[PDB]
């Protein structure tokens, strides 16, 4: 969530614990929704 | 045969050996030398 | 290693080994025998 990954954030051990840094690595990519959760929460609030 | 230090270096006695570091692949008992850099840390880099 | 109390029974209780050897010796085993020393005394014949 909140597709923000620091690239000095892995550095050396820890990307194990972060998979999506692993994937980040691995040439797959998750891309962040258009929509941010903050956005989708700010429109489920107005339909809401 | 004629081990004589007098000998010209073809005749002469051998100061020679052979040994393999070998090309086979197998398990290994010994390997070539494996060199070293720094260690660079926080940079993007290659690394072994 | 573990501390134990009862000579009878092997404990009902988990814990991994960790590797003390590895060597590339390449001998294959089909068998073995255990190393166990013998104590002999004034009380003891002695004889071999």
């Amino acid at each position: 969530a909140g597709f923000i990954k620091q690239y000095g954030d892995c550095l050396g051990d820890i990307a194990a614990r972060d998979l999506i840094c692993a994937q980040k690595f691995n040439g797959l990519t998750v891309l962040p929704p258009l929509l941010t959760d903050e956005m989708i929460a700010q429109y489920t609030s107005a339909l809401l | 045969y004629g081990f004589q230090p007098t000998n010209g270096v073809g005749y002469q006695p051998y100061r020679v050996v052979v040994l393999s570091f070998e090309l086979l692949h197998a398990p290994a008992t010994v390997c070539g030398p494996k060199k070293s850099t720094n260690l660079v840390k926080n940079k993007c880099v290659n690394f072994n | 290693h573990t501390p134990i109390n009862l000579v009878r029974d092997l404990p009902q209780g988990f814990s991994a080994l960790e590797p003390l050897v590895d060597l590339p010796i390449g001998i294959n085993i089909t068998r073995f025998q255990t190393l166990l020393a013998l104590h002999r005394s004034y009380l003891t014949p002695g004889d071999s």
